């Protein structure tokens, strides 16, 4: 990916004199942070693009919804009645999604959760752990996104990241092994942000831009369910085949009712 | 008589200092410049970082 | 301490001319970044996902959610997003911008078109903005603009 | 217009938080349970503000007279269930309209 | 006897949030019906009934 | 009215006099029919018999 800025000279003089900005570090600061913003949102999109639709198969009570953890369904939340005993049932459901992923990957249970604001918030407004039915103001986590997208550690086990631009209420559970190979999605940085500059002699107006190269790949046993590869030699880049709704270390459930 | 008047409560007039009386203002005082905050990055400890 | 005051707000637009109409603020809190702006979007244009547009498997479509931002969708099932009714009056006023994205949000729920992004093929990046006889491949640009607001004291 | 869009629990009235609707109070049956649901509704709005502004979670609340005493008549922290005399806050408008710090 | 006082009520930019660019590069910062009526994203208002 | 105010049709609003009309109040510079707004006060009494 790459970008070019090409600011003007008379602007640099006027901006320096009037406001006090620089007009050069500004666009460089704009360009540098823009590209890393794409990549940071790029990897996350693949993760939700590759997660298996959760709460199905062996993580589903005989019949409740097959796909969504409805808060208004008696079957789903353990016949619970009041608020402080109903948010607790969500913890049990997520716990089920952790062991199932361990079953499909055979390397470990999920230990990081990607959820929208509300789902993260509803975890911060209940007592996570062996305790009576309780609820209150959100104190444990940082549902604020301006500070940082890192809610904290839920149950000492899960790492809860907040999805900023999440369209609906949902959570995605995944596993990350200590070895870098055991991830399920590979980010491959090839070349860092190389800065470029130049100036056309017809205007002398400076032109600058940035260029970078990176790669993305999936774990070989991403489709763990089939017992043989596709065509021996295969393309590790994600597509509508290797990764869409088939990757193993990612389960995603849409939460409705909150 | 000598009235200080006021701007016509118009964005152009207020910016330029043009009044409707005698005294003409220099211009609005600079209260400061407000940018837009930089959104955060959601880690990279949820995937592989193998370099090429 | 003056009869009037002014406040400055600086914005970062997407693409070439800053003050040009229809630009989109870059680091918007609500609106998410156009993740394909620096990559594939800098190479080819995508069809804009609209009502009653029968998609095809593998094609990428763009839409601007009224409260989330710009997204790129790669539909996996051949569907027409008009389904039930055209517009007519399904609910209260609910301008078609609200009806369309909710319809699209429904499809995202059902395993249909899913948000994706990617970079650019090195075959096109190497020749960006004119090289080796190539033409009409101008890389995307970024710029900023500054505006003002004024207040006059009352009595 | 709060309690709408992403902060609207489906099936509600989209703008009001009724105490007589089980959906809004999440099926609570007694004041020690229902009043806590109100605290959750306040939390949901504050986060929503941090989205549409991108500067931080809301940290100041203006509320009507009696609805302040309701906040003062529930166990603000995360606990089992409780209610009783309005002791935590200052519902007296004559002293000062600054009720105090919530949680 | 009499009294006088002058003050100024202002709004902050980016209040509308949804709008990504102002209208004329120089805009009336004072609140207005067209400018800010249930549009200021800083504040959210919730009713309560059956208290 | 209270039902309408919930719908958002009507809302509380408080403004201030434009400085042009502030200076020209009941007199100055030849303006007419622009009086001020006045506030006074009143005192009232009550009587108390004394039973036995």
């Amino acid at each position: 990916r790459q970008l070019k800025a090409a600011y003007s000279i008379e602007l640099a003089q006027d901006l320096r004199a009037v406001h006090g900005m620089d007009a050069d570090a500004e666009l460089s600061g704009i360009l540098a942070t823009e590209i890393m913003l794409e990549i940071n949102r790029e990897v996350v999109d693949w993760i939700n693009y590759s997660a298996q639709v959760g709460k199905s198969g062996m993580t589903l009570t005989p019949g409740s919804k097959a796909g969504v953890f409805d808060f208004q369904d008696p079957i789903d939340i353990r016949g619970a009645r009041w608020a402080g005993e109903s948010f607790k049932a969500l913890l049990f459901q997520i716990d089920k999604e952790a062991v199932e992923i361990a079953r499909q990957t055979g390397r470990g249970e999920g230990n990081f959760i990607i959820a929208s604001r509300n789902v993260v918030n509803v975890l911060a407004s209940v007592d996570t752990g062996i305790s009576y039915a309780a609820q209150g103001l959100a104190t444990g986590f940082s549902t604020d996104t301006t500070k940082s997208v890192f809610a904290g550690v839920l149950g000492g086990k899960y790492r809860v990241y907040i999805d900023q631009y999440a369209k609906q209420d949902y959570f995605t559970v995944g596993y990350k092994g200590p070895n870098e190979m055991d991830a399920g999605i590979y980010y491959a940085p090839y070349v860092a942000l190389t800065p470029l500059r130049g100036s056309d002699p017809k205007n002398f107006q400076p032109v600058m831009g940035f260029k970078t190269r990176y790669g993305i790949g999936i774990n070989p046993f991403a489709e763990s369910a089939a017992q043989a590869p596709a065509s021996r030699i295969q393309s590790g880049m994600p597509s509508i085949l290797n990764s869409l709704g088939k990757n193993a270390y990612f389960r995603r459930v849409y939460v409705k009712g909150i | 008589a000598e009235i200080g008047g006021d701007h016509g409560y118009n964005a152009t007039n207020i910016a330029a200092g043009q009044t409707s009386g005698a005294v003409t203002q220099i211009g609005p005082a600079v209260m400061g410049m407000v940018r837009r905050a930089i959104p955060n990055l959601i880690a990279f400890d949820i995937c592989g970082v193998q370099p090429m | 301490n003056s009869p009037t005051g002014q406040v400055f707000a600086l914005r970062a637009v997407y693409g070439k001319d800053p003050v040009a109409a229809g630009a989109k603020e870059a680091f918007h809190p609500m609106y998410g970044p156009d993740a394909m702006f620096s990559g594939q979007g800098a190479a080819k244009k995508f069809p804009a996902l609209a009502a009653s547009t029968q998609t095809t498997v593998g094609d990428i479509y763009t839409h601007f959610f009224q409260e989330t931002g710009t997204v790129y969708l790669q539909a996996s099932v051949q569907v027409t997003i008009d389904a039930g009714d055209e517009d007519e009056d399904e609910d209260e006023d609910a301008t078609d911008a609200a009806k369309l994205d909710a319809e699209i949000k429904k499809q995202m729920e059902a395993g249909a078109l899913v948000e994706i992004a990617e970079g650019m093929a090195t075959s096109i990046a190497e020749l960006q903005e004119g090289f080796n006889g190539s033409t009409d491949n101008p890389w995307n640009e970024m710029g900023f603009r500054i505006d003002k607001q004024v207040i006059e004291a009352k009595s």
